[PDB]
C-alpha cells in the first residue's frame, strides 16, 4: 500500500530482460526476409551469449578503455610506434587496411543475417554482431591512424582507402571476405561468413598474426587485434545455430555441402597465398612456416573440430581441400613473385629476402632456393633496389615468357610458367570477350554464373598506359608529389620517384591478345 | 616447457631490438601524418570521427562519390551489384557527404551507452531501497502504464528491425553507422520498457510483467491499430533504404512516437505520481534527439539541398511525407482513444490539454522537418483530424 | 593426455621433406574429426591470474589433457572434450566484481561450441542441437 | 590499344553530351533500355565501352530520374514503370516468366533481361527490388541443383564458349 | 641536442635490458603474491577495496586496532596527538573494522560519478531540444521549485562542510574514505540543485537563477528555521567526528533531508507536471542510499555491536539521537508550513497525504536506524508533532 | 508558454555553476575553524582551477582509465613487472609505501585547510584536494 | 637566448671538485630570484602532438627562451616569463573533444603560478595578488 513495501535493493540483470525478447516479435503476412535465399527452413533458435543493448555497450566500452589506455598512454610513452622492423610496419599498411574492408563488408553481411533471421533472439544477436563489425572497422582504421602518427613511414598508412585502388592485390581483397559474403544468398552467410570466414580464417588472420607482430617489434597490432577477436565468439555461435537448422531440415541440408565447398575455396584462394606472403616476406623474424600455421588452424583444428565433427551429421570434407593444401605449401611463394615484380603498383615498401631469410625458406620449403631464390637474386643483381637501374621485374617476366594473368573470378594473379601452387590456365571467348580462369572450382563458378563475375582487371583498365602515369593518376606518391609510396627496399635512402619509374618504359599489355 | 617456440619480442629482447634499431631509418620518410588527410572536412578541422569512418566503404566511381574503379568482383545471381544506385530513388553528387553531428564512431557510442547502463542499475537499487513506488497512482501503474506502455515496446521493436535492410543496402560508411546506432537505440527502448515492467514486478505483489497483455494490446487493440499498420509497412513493406529512414524517424517516430513517449507516458507520469517512468523516458528522449541530429543531416543538409538533385529529392521526400503523415495521423487518431481510460486532469487529459499536446507535436514537426524540405502542412487541420478520435 | 594437444604435435614436429611427405599424404587430403577444443586468452592481469590459479590447477586436475602454450600476446589452450572457467571463481581470486560478461573481455577466440550458463563459460566439442 | 585516363576521358565526355540532349521521359526510357541491352551483362551486344559503361549508365539514370520528377505526376513515380506499364503487372509478368523457365539457362536470361529493361529509374525501386529478389531466388535454386553434376567439358559446351586455350 | 642525457630505458634498450636480465633471479623469492594478505577479510575472500585501503592509516597499538608502536613523531602544541582517542566518545576494539558495502576506493567512486556527469549533460541538451519544460506548472516552477528547492541547497552545503573536521580527526582509513565520499556527494547535491535552476533560466524568460532569493529563504524564512539551526549545530557546534556523521546522516538527513528531497520536491514534481526535477533528485537519492550503506556499517555493525563497547556506544548514540531527533522534528514542523503555499492535490498535499509521507519517513527511519541501536520511538507521536505545524 | 519555447540544445558547464559557489556560505557566529591557528587574516580568495563535483570525477576517471589500461593490459602483456633491475624493484617497496603514508597524511592536512578556509570557493577546492590525496594513497 | 633555461645550465655543467666549489660558494647559500617557469607534461599521444605542433612551433615563436628536454616519461619545459597552451588549438590539432579540463589530464607539474582562463592554460612568473598591473586597460 502507501506505507508498506519491500525495500530490499534490486535491479534487473541482462538475462532477466533477455528471456522476454523472443516474445517481442508478432505475426503478419509480410514479416519475412527481403533478400533472396535457397534456405526456407525453420530457424527458431536460442542465443548462447545473452546480451541486451545496455550490456553490449558496457562490455565493449570496457574492452576499449583498456585498449586505448595501452595505446595512447603506455605504448606512446615507450615510443613503441617506431620500434617495429620496417618490413613489418609496411606489412601492417596492407593487413590492417585490407582487413578493414573485410570488417566493413561483415557489417553488411551481418545485416543480411539480421534481415533473414526469423527469431527475435537471433535478430537481437545479429544486431550485436553488426555493431561489432563496425567496431572492428574502426579498430583497423585506428591501427593505421596510430602508425601514421608514430611510425617512420606514414605514407600508405595514411591514405590506403584511395591508394589501394592502384594495384592488383586489392582486387582480390574485394572478393575474399567482402563481395563473396554480401553478394549472394542471405541465409548462406551463416556458411560463408560464419562457418568458414569467422570460424576458420579469422584465427590465423587476426590472432596468429599478433605473434608475428610481437616478434617484429609491433605491440600496437596485438593490443587491438586480440580485442577484435573477443567479439568473434558471439559471431561463430550465431552462425552455428543457423547451420544446425539447415542440417536438421533435409530440404535445406541438400544445399549445405556445395555452399561450404564454394565458400572454403573462394576464401582460401586469396587468403592462403596473400597472407602467407605477407607473413613470411613481410617479416624479418618469422614465428613458424606459414604452411604449419595453416596446418594447425585451418586443416587440423578448424577442419577437425568444426567440419570433421559435423561429418557425423552429413557435412562433407570440402572436395577442394587437396587443391587448397597445395596452395598452402607453394601459392604464397608464387604470389611473392608477382608482388615483388609489380611493386610500383602497391602502397608498401618491400624487402627482398636476405641471406638468412633464404636459408630459412629453403630449409622449410625444399626447392625454394633453386626456383624462387635464384629469381630474386638475379633481380637484385639487375638493380631491383636501385632507382637509377631502370629495372622493373614485370618487364623481365614478359621478356622471358612468364606472362601474368588475372583470374576473372578470384582476381588472384597467376603466372602459369613459374607457379608451383594449384592452377592451370583456361582461356575462353564468350560473346566477343576473352576470359582467363585458373582452377577447376572458379571455372565452374564462372561457367554457371557469368553475370556474377564481370570484374574489370588491371590490364583491361590500364591497357597501353605507362606505369608512372597510372601511379600518378592514382595518387601513389608521397607529399612531395613525386616520390613513390611503394618501394623495392626498406632503407631511408635512394627512394624511387615517378621519373625513375618512367625511365623503365613499362607499358601494360593485353595478356589475352595471344589467344 | 612447451612444444612451440617461446617467441622473443622485438620490443624488449636485446638482440631483436638491436637488429630492428639498425634497420629503422634515422629520419621519417614523409611528413604527412594526418590519417586520410584528403577527406573533405565538414567542420573547421578534420575530426577523428571522419578519419576513422570516411571512405571505409570501397565504392567505385559509378556510385556518386566513390574513389575506386571497375565492377564488383562478385555480384548477386542475376547481376544485382554489391552496392548500387538501384537501392534508392534518391540521388546525390556524393553519398559520402553525410556527417553525424554527434560524430559517433563505435567507441564514443558505446562509451556513452555504458554510462547509462551502469548508472541505471545503481538508480534501480537505490529506488527500490527508497520505496518511492509507494506514491504512484495504482490505476495508472496497473491499467495504463503496465499495459499500454508495455505495448509501446512493440513499436520500438519494429522500428529497430526496419533498419535490417538499411544496414545492408545503404551506400556510405557514415550513413551505415548512423543507421545501425539508431537501430540499437530503438531496440534499447523496447528492452528498457520491459526492464521497467520487470522492476515494478519485484516491488508490487501481483504485478505481472509478462508481455502477454502488452502483445495482445499491440496486435488487437484499436488504440494501436494504426501505429502497428504503419510500423509494419515501414519495416517490411519497402526496401528503399532512404524511404525507411525518413518514414521511420522523420515522420512516424517524430509524430506518433514523440506523442506516445513524451506527451503521454512521460508527461502524464508527472501528473499521476509516477517517479519511476521519467528515468526511463529520459533515455528514449535523449536517444531520439541524437538520432534526429543525424537523420536531419542526411535528409536536409545533404539530400534536400544537394546541388544537382535537391529538388529531385524533395519530390520524393514530399510524396513519402504525404503518405506516411497520413498513416501517422491515423495512428494518433486511434491512439487518443486511450484518454477515455485515464483519470481526468485539467490541462493534461481534457480536450484542451490533448489539443495543446498535438499542437506541440505537429508544430515542432513542421519546424524540424516539414519546413526544411518544402512540405506544406496545416497544423490545425492535423490536430483537428486527430481530435476526431478523442472521446469528449 | 596430453602430448596430442600440443601446438606442435604430430606432423608439426617434422621439417623439410619429412613435413611435406606427410602434409601431402593421401590420407591427409580430407579432414579428420577431432574431440578437442581450442581456447585463446588475451594476456592481461586478470587472464594471467586465471591461467595460473584456475586453468593450470583445478582445470588441469579435472581435465589432465589440457595444454597451455605461451604465444606472446595470448595463451593458447587445447584440451579434449571441454574447457570451463567459472567467473565467480575468478572474481574470488581477483577481489573485484567479475561477471561472466567481464570474463569475456579477454577471451579472444574459440575453436569449438562456446556458451555461457550462469557464471560459467564453457567451450565444448559437443554439437548442441545435433548430438543428444 | 591505349586506354585514356580512368575517370575523365573522351568516351565519358562524348556520352555525357548525348545524354544532355534527352528531353522527355519516353525518349530517355528508350535510351536507357537500348543502352542496357547494348552494353551491359554477359549478353551485351558490345564491349566497345567496357571500362566506361557503368559510369555512363549512372549518368543516364540521373537524367531519366530528374525528367521523371519534373514531368510525371507523383502517383506514376509510385505505381508505374516509365514504359507506361503498371508496375505491379511488370512484377507479376516476370515472376511467372522465370517460374515457367525449364532450365537454368532459360532462367538466367530472363533475370538478366528483366534487369536490362526495368532497372530503376524505369521501374519504381520498391517494386524492382522485390521482383529482382523473387527472380534471384528461383535462379539460385535451379543453379544449385546438381551444381557439380556436369563435367567442365560439358559446361563449356552448354555455355557456348569458344575454348581458346587449355593448359596442360 | 638537449643539454641533459637522453636516458636509456631499461625495458627497451638492448644493453641495459641485457644487464637487467642477468641480474633478475630465475625464480621467485616468495610465493605470497596477495597484497596485504594478512588483512582479515570481511567477505569470503579479500577484496581489492580492502587491499588498497586497509592499514594505510599508521596507528600505533594504543589506538585500538593499530599495528605500529610508540608515540607520534610530532604532536600539536600542548600534546594533542596526531590522531588520538580523545577525538570521539565512542570506543571499539578495532577502528579498522568498518567496511563500505559498496567497496568504494577512489577509482570506482569517480568512475561512477563520471558516468552521471557526462550523461547529465547529454540529457540536458536533449531535454532543451525536446521543449518538455512547456508542460510544467508555472506556479510550482517559479514560486515553489525555484525558491524553496533552491533554498534546500544550503542544507546540502552545510552537511558537506560538516565533514571537514571528520576528514582530519577520524581514526581509520575505511572510515575516512566513507566520510570524504559522503561529503562530495553532499556538495554535488547542492551544485546539482543550482545546475537545474541555471538550466531552467536558459529555457524560461524572466526565470532568475541567482541564489539571492534561495539564500534569503534559507537564512530568514520560518519554513527553514529549524533545518538551518540543526545544520549549523552539526557542522560547527561539535567536533566529535562520530557525533557529526551520526547526527548528520543517520538522524537529520535521514528524516528532514529525506522528507524534503523525496517526499516534497521529488514526489510533488510528479503531481505538478515537472518532468525535469526527477532527473536531479534521482541522483541525490541514489547518493543517499549509498551513503546510508556505509553509515549503517560504521554505526550498527561495528560500533553498536562492538563486542566490548556496544552498549557503551549505544548509550551515546541514544543520547545523540534523542537530541538531534528533537531538532529534526522541529525542522520538519517548520518545513510542512510550505504546504500552505502549494495547490491542493488530494492524497499528496492534504492532511492525509502529508501524514502518510511523515509515516513513511519516520517509519522507514525506525526500521533503518532506531531499531538497530535500541532507540525507542513512537512513530505516530512524531507524525503528530510535525502535523501541529501543518495548516488545516 | 505551453506551445512556444526555445529548443536550442543547451547544457550547463562547470564554470557556470562554479560562479555561484561563493554564495553558498551564510553567516552565523559559530562559522569559524575548529582548529588552533596563529593566522586570523582575511582570506576571501578565488580558485584558479574552477571545478565542481561532477567535473572532478570526470577528469580523474579519465586519468584512471588510461593508467589502468596501461598497467592491466599493455604492460602485463609485455611482462614489464619483472623487467626491473632488482635494486630498483626493492627501492620501490619503500618509495611507494613511504610515499603512501605521506599521501595519507596529506588527506588529513588538506581537511584542516578545508576546515580553516573562510571562502566557499576555497572549501570546495580543498575537498577536491582531499579527494586527490585519497586517490594518491590508492595509487601508491 | 635560451641556454640559461637548459636543464644542465650553469653549475649543472660542472663535475667533481669544480661543481662542489660553486655549490658551496658563499654567494650560493641563499636563493636567487628567477624569472623562469617550469612546466612538466606527461608523455602521451595527445601531449606529444602538442609538444611538436604547438609548444615547439607557435610557442617558441612567441617565446624563443623556451627549452624542451626529453626526460623519458615526461617533457621538461622551461622558459622566461610564461608558458601558455590553448586547449582550443590542441583540439583543432587532435580532431576530438578537448577542453582545458582535458588538457590537464597529462599536465604533470608546475613551478610557477598556474591557472586556466577560458580555453587557455597558463603558467607565469607573475605573483598574482601581489604584483601590480602595468597598465589600466
Ligand atoms: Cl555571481
Ligand atoms: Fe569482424
Ligand atoms: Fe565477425
Ligand atoms: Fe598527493
Amino acid at each position: 500500500d502507501a506505507l508498506k513495501v519491500n525495500r530490499a535493493p534490486v535491479g534487473v540483470e541482462p538475462q532477466e530482460v533477455h528471456k522476454w525478447l523472443q516474445s517481442f516479435n508478432w505475426d503478419f503476412k509480410e514479416n519475412r526476409t527481403k533478400y533472396p535465399t535457397k534456405y526456407h527452413m525453420a530457424n527458431e533458435t536460442k542465443e548462447q551469449f545473452k546480451v541486451i543493448a545496455k550490456e553490449y555497450a558496457r562490455m565493449e566500452a570496457a574492452k576499449d578503455e583498456r585498449q586505448f589506455g595501452t595505446l595512447l598512454d603506455g605504448l606512446t610513452r615507450l615510443g613503441a610506434g617506431n620500434k617495429v622492423h620496417p618490413r613489418w610496419g609496411e606489412t601492417m599498411k596492407v593487413i590492417s587496411n585490407f582487413l578493414e574492408v573485410g570488417e566493413y563488408n561483415a557489417i553488411a553481411a551481418s545485416a543480411m543475417l539480421w534481415d533473414s533471421a526469423t527469431a527475435a533472439e537471433q535478430k537481437n544477436g545479429y544486431l550485436a554482431q553488426v555493431l561489432d563489425e563496425i567496431r572492428h572497422t574502426h579498430q583497423c582504421a585506428f591501427i593505421n591512424h596510430y602508425y601514421s602518427k608514430h611510425y617512420h613511414d606514414p605514407a600508405g598508412h595514411n591514405d590506403a582507402r584511395r591508394t589501394r585502388a592502384i594495384g592488383p592485390l586489392w582486387k582480390g581483397m574485394k572478393r575474399v571476405f567482402a563481395d563473396g559474403f554480401i553478394s549472394g544468398d542471405a541465409v548462406e552467410c551463416s556458411v560463408n561468413l560464419q562457418l568458414v570466414g569467422e570460424a576458420c580464417f579469422t584465427n590465423p588472420l587476426i590472432v596468429a598474426v599478433t605473434e608475428w607482430a610481437s616478434a617484429n617489434g609491433d605491440e600496437i597490432t596485438p593490443t587491438v587485434f586480440l580485442s577484435v577477436e573477443t567479439d568473434e565468439l558471439r559471431h561463430m555461435a550465431n552462425g552455428y545455430q543457423t547451420v544446425v537448422s539447415i542440417a536438421n531440415d533435409p530440404a535445406s541440408a541438400k544445399f549445405l555441402n556445395t555452399d561450404l565447398n564454394n565458400a572454403f575455396w573462394t576464401q582460401q584462394k586469396y587468403f592462403t597465398p596473400v597472407l602467407g606472403y605477407l607473413f613470411e616476406y613481410g617479416s624479418k623474424f618469422k614465428v613458424e612456416p606459414w604452411v604449419k600455421t595453416w596446418n594447425r588452424w585451418v586443416y587440423e583444428d578448424w577442419g577437425g573440430i568444426w567440419i570433421g565433427r559435423l561429418g557425423k551429421y552429413g557435412v562433407e570434407s570440402p572436395a577442394s581441400l587437396r587443391d587448397a593444401k597445395r596452395d598452402a605449401y607453394w601459392a604464397h611463394h608464387d604470389l611473392a613473385l608477382a608482388a615483388y615484380a609489380m611493386w610500383p603498383l602497391g602502397f608498401a615498401r618491400l624487402a627482398l629476402p636476405d641471406e638468412e631469410d633464404q636459408a630459412w625458406f629453403e630449409a622449410n620449403y625444399p626447392g625454394w632456393a633453386d626456383h624462387y631464390g635464384k629469381i630474386f637474386n638475379e633481380w637484385k643483381k639487375l638493380g631491383y633496389e636501385d632507382p637509377k637501374s631502370g629495372f622493373i621485374p614485370y618487364q623481365w617476366l614478359l621478356a622471358n615468357g612468364h606472362d601474368v594473368y588475372i583470374d576473372r573470378v578470384s582476381q588472384v594473379p597467376f603466372i602459369p610458367s613459374l607457379a608451383k601452387g594449384t592452377g592451370s590456365l583456361r582461356v575462353h571467348e564468350f560473346n566477343g570477350k576473352k576470359h582467363s580462369l585458373t582452377d577447376d572450382w572458379g571455372e565452374r563458378q564462372w561457367l554457371i554464373e557469368p553475370e556474377r563475375y564481370e570484374c574489370h582487371n588491371v590490364f583491361e583498365q590500364y591497357e597501353g598506359r605507362e606505369l608512372s602515369e597510372v601511379i600518378a593518376e592514382g595518387h601513389g606518391v608521397r607529399s612531395d608529389g613525386k616520390t613513390l609510396i611503394a618501394q623495392p627496399h626498406t632503407r631511408g635512402d635512394n627512394l624511387w620517384t615517378l621519373e625513375d619509374i618512367k625511365r623503365a618504359g613499362c607499358v601494360f599489355p593485353d595478356p589475352l591478345a595471344k589467344f | 616447457p612447451q612444444s612451440s617456440q617461446v617467441t622473443k619480442r622485438g620490443l624488449t629482447d636485446p638482440e631483436r631490438a638491436a637488429i630492428i634499431a639498425a634497420a629503422v631509418p634515422d629520419h621519417a620518410l614523409d611528413t604527412q601524418r594526418k590519417y586520410h588527410y584528403f577527406i573533405q572536412p565538414r567542420w573547421k578541422r578534420l575530426s577523428e570521427y571522419e578519419q576513422l569512418s570516411c571512405y571505409a566503404q570501397p565504392n567505385p566511381d559509378w556510385i556518386a562519390g566513390g574513389l575506386d574503379w571497375g565492377d564488383w568482383t562478385q555480384k548477386f545471381h542475376g547481376g544485382r551489384p554489391s552496392w548500387g544506385n538501384e537501392s534508392t530513388e534518391l540521388r546525390t553528387t556524393d553519398w559520402y557527404r553525410h556527417r553525424d553531428p554527434a560524430r559517433r564512431w563505435h567507441h564514443p557510442y558505446v562509451k556513452d551507452k555504458s554510462e547509462e547502463a551502469r548508472y541505471t542499475q545503481r538508480f534501480l537499487a537505490a529506488y527500490s531501497s527508497e520505496g518511492s513506488i509507494r506514491t504512484i497512482d495504482p490505476y495508472w501503474r496497473d491499467e495504463i502504464l503496465n499495459k499500454y506502455f508495455g505495448a509501446l515496446l512493440y513499436s520500438e521493436y519494429g522500428l529497430f528491425n526496419a533498419h535490417s535492410s538499411v544496414g545492408r543496402d545503404c551506400l556510405s560508411d557514415t550513413i551505415r553507422q548512423t543507421a545501425v546506432f539508431a537501430a540499437l537505440d530503438k531496440v534499447d527502448n523496447a528492452q528498457m520498457i520491459q526492464m521497467e515492467r520487470l522492476f515494478i514486478a519485484k516491488l508490487v505483489p501481483g504485478f505481472d510483467a509478462s508481455t502477454d497483455v502488452p502483445k495482445k494490446i499491440w496486435t488487437t487493440d484499436p488504440i494501436y491499430s494504426g501505429a502497428r499498420a504503419t510500423v509494419q509497412e515501414i519495416w517490411q513493406g519497402v526496401q528503399d533504404w532512404n524511404e525507411i529512414l525518413w518514414a521511420g524517424h522523420a515522420v512516424y517516430d517524430a509524430t506518433f512516437g514523440q506523442f506516445a513517449r513524451r506527451e503521454f507516458f512521460q508527461r502524464l507520469a508527472t501528473v499521476y505520481g509516477d517517479t519511476l517512468t521519467p528515468f526511463f523516458t529520459a533515455q528514449s528522449q535523449t536517444y531520439f534527439q541524437t538520432t534526429r541530429g543525424a537523420i536531419d543531416d542526411l535528409f536536409v543538409y545533404c539530400l534536400a539541398n544537394d546541388s544537382e538533385f535537391g529538388a529531385h529529392n524533395r519530390t520524393f521526400l514530399n510524396a513519402w511525407t504525404e503518405h506516411y503523415l497520413a498513416s501517422s495521423v491515423a495512428a494518433l487518431k486511434d491512439f487518443v482513444g486511450l484518454y477515455a481510460k485515464v483519470e481526468k486532469v485539467a490541462g493534461a487529459t481534457d480536450r484542451a490539454g490533448v489539443s495543446e499536446a498535438l499542437q506541440r507535436v505537429f508544430g515542432d514537426w513542421k519546424i524540424d522537418y516539414a519546413d526544411k524540405i518544402g512540405f506544406r502542412v496545416d497544423v490545425d487541420q492535423k490536430v483537428d483530424a486527430v481530435l476526431a478520435g478523442y472521446k469528449n | 593426455s596430453s602430448a596430442h594437444n600440443a601446438y606442435n604435435a604430430g606432423i608439426m614436429q617434422k621439417t623439410g621433406k619429412a613435413f611435406a611427405d606427410e602434409f601431402f599424404a593421401e590420407e591427409n587430403q580430407v579432414v579428420h574429426e577431432s574431440n578437442a577444443v581450442v581456447l585463446v586468452l588475451m594476456k592481461s592481469d586478470e587472464i594471467d591470474a586465471i591461467i595460473e590459479d584456475i586453468v593450470l590447477k583445478g582445470g588441469k586436475a579435472k581435465n589432465p589433457s589440457i595444454v597451455v602454450e605461451d604465444k606472446a600476446g595470448f595463451w593458447w589452450i587445447k584440451a579434449d572434450g571441454a574447457i570451463e572457467i567459472d567467473a565467480a571463481e575468478a572474481g574470488e581470486l581477483l577481489g573485484k566484481p567479475f561477471s561472466v560478461y567481464d570474463l569475456l573481455i579477454n577471451v579472444s577466440s574459440t575453436v569449438g561450441r562456446a556458451y555461457t550458463l550462469g557464471t560459467k563459460f564453457t567451450i565444448t566439442s559437443e554439437l548442441m542441437g545435433l548430438d543428444r | 590499344a591505349k586506354r585514356e585516363p580512368i575517370h575523365d576521358n573522351s568516351i565519358r565526355t562524348e556520352w555525357e553530351a548525348k545524354i544532355a540532349k534527352l528531353t522527355s521521359v519516353d525518349q530517355a526510357t528508350k535510351f536507357i533500355q537500348d543502352f542496357r541491352l547494348a552494353y551491359t551483362s554477359p549478353f551485351r551486344k558490345s564491349y566497345d565501352i567496357d571500362v566506361d559503361y557503368q559510369y555512363i549508365e549512372r549518368k543516364i539514370e540521373e537524367k531519366l530520374s530528374v525528367l521523371k520528377t519534373e514531368k510525371l505526376p507523383v502517383a506514376d513515380l509510385i505505381t508505374k514503370a516509365t514504359t507506361g506499364e503498371d508496375a505491379a503487372a511488370v512484377e507479376a509478368t516476370w515472376i511467372a516468366k522465370i517460374k515457367a523457365a525449364k532450365s537454368k539457362y532459360e532462367a538466367e536470361r530472363i533475370h538478366i533481361e528483366f534487369r536490362q529493361l526495368y532497372k530503376p529509374p524505369v521501374l519504381p525501386v520498391n517494386v524492382f527490388l522485390r521482383t529482382d529478389a523473387a527472380l534471384g531466388t528461383v535462379l539460385m535454386e535451379i543453379r544449385n541443383t546438381d551444381y557439380y553434376g556436369t563435367p567442365l567439358e560439358g559446361l563449356r559446351k552448354e555455355r557456348g564458349v569458344k575454348v581458346l586455350h587449355l593448359q596442360a
